[PDB]
């Protein structure tokens, strides 16, 4: 999925 | 709707390039990922700028920083910001910009695989790009739920308490008691599950019109600073030709530039405006844009 929303 | 160009600089001939790709591969289709710069034209408000009327009110509510806006923890602590700006950014209050548009253009010409967009005001699809062809990654304002229990709401719930003044008693579920918000992906927050799922499919449709005709990625108006949505660009199949529209080259494209990689510094409605005229459709350009 690839992991949370973020920088 | 009217633009111009960057610099003194022309960029025709690069976009020719991508004009050109396309008429040799004519029975193939493009992919778009888009950011924010493509809606600036639109005067949708940067809440992160000072000097925009949205800025100031979510500082006078005491709005620790900008992007708390989007995060879970202080919505749920206090809602009041995130409510006054989806009162100003709530879909309907803004109107297509020209790339926008030519997004359009492409689905009309069969030419569109799909548009991977980054943003939250939904104008590709107000546009007309067709639900199938979209991924709206961060979510929209289509679709609210019970931040507590997932039960589902109607948009229109959420949207009523916005016209009122002042804004007070927020939504909350009739079954658990929470807070019911918009489905926009938050900060801390996991995309869904379609985004990985069509990228999973157009992935390897990708990797395989490589061997058959060739396919495009084009990238327009993203600072690709926010993931996982940044990492769709290094993960493109290294044969097949990326193309970045942007004023400044960022992500991928700085991090490890490719020898077929293709980087034009041009504003995202006058690089549709150039590649448009490059395509020859000009005509049924203009009759969209008059429609
Ligand atoms: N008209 C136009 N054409 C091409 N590129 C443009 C234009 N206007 C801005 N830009 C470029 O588009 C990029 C927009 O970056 P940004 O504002 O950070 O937005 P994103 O799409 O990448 O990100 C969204 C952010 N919004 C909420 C979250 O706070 C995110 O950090 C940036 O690199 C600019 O150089
Ligand atoms: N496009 C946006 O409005 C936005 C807001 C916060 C974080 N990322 C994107
Ligand atoms: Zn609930």
């Amino acid at each position: 999925k690839g992991g949370a929303k973020r920088h | 709707m009217a633009s111009m160009s960057v610099s003194t600089a022309s960029t025709e001939m690069s976009v020719r390039k991508i004009a050109a790709h396309m008429k040799s591969n004519p029975n193939a289709k493009v992919i778009f990922m888009v950011g924010a710069g493509i809606s600036t034209s639109c005067g949708i408000p940067d809440f992160r700028s000072p000097g925009t009327g949205l800025y100031h009110n979510l500082a006078r509510l005491k709005l620790p920083y900008p992007e708390a806006v989007f995060d879970v923890d202080f919505f749920q602590s206090d809602p009041l910001p995130f409510y006054t700006l989806a009162k100003e950014l709530y879909p309907g209050n803004f109107r297509p910009s020209k790339f926008h548009y030519l997004l359009k253009l492409f689905q009309d010409k069969d030419v569109l695989k799909r548009v991977y967009t980054q943003n939250i005001d939904t104008l590709e699809r107000q546009a007309g790009v067709k639900d199938d062809l979209i991924i709206e990654a961060h979510g929209s304002f289509a679709h609210c739920h019970c931040i507590g229990c997932g039960k589902v709401y109607p948009p229109q719930v959420f949207k009523s308490k916005l016209a009122e003044h002042p804004i007070k008693d927020f939504v909350k579920c009739d079954v658990c008691g929470e807070l019911v918000k918009p489905a926009i992906v938050f900060f801390g927050e996991d995309l869904p599950d379609s985004f990985s799922e069509t990228w999973l499919n157009d992935s390897e449709w990708l990797r395989e019109k490589i061997t058959t005709q060739q396919p495009l990625v084009i990238v327009v108006g993203t600072s690709l600073a926010v993931y996982p949505f940044a990492s769709l660009p290094e993960e493109i199949p290294r044969k097949v030709k990326r193309v970045l529209c942007n004023l400044e080259t960022v992500g991928d494209f700085k991090a490890n530039k490719r020898p077929t990689d293709l980087i034009v510094h041009q504003y995202s409605d006058e690089f549709a405006e150039q590649l448009v005229e490059e395509l020859g459709w000009q005509e049924d350009f203009e009759k969209i844009l008059t429609a």
